[PDB]
């Protein structure tokens, strides 16, 4: 309840396009 | 190609203006929508005031 309320517990914002992203740890 | 310079005291006639220091509509807009549902706003709802 911590974690999920540090961050993160079809949106109505886009003014551009479809996102899209990942991670590596390096 | 004239130089314009705007600055603070430029624009104090807007700046020290009444209704800017009256957050009246401001208090009221804060007392329409309350507390969002968040798990730190509902903690943060306490007494001191």
């Amino acid at each position: 309840a911590w974690v999920r309320q540090a961050t993160g517990a079809g949106g109505p914002a886009l003014l551009h396009g479809q996102r899209a992203t990942c991670e590596v740890i390096l | 190609r004239i130089p314009q310079r705007i600055s603070h005291a430029e624009a104090l006639k807007t700046l020290c203006h009444p209704a800017i220091h009256d957050a009246g509509p401001c208090l009221e807009a804060f007392a329409q929508a309350g507390p969002p549902q968040g798990d730190d706003r509902v903690r943060a709802l306490c007494r001191r005031e």
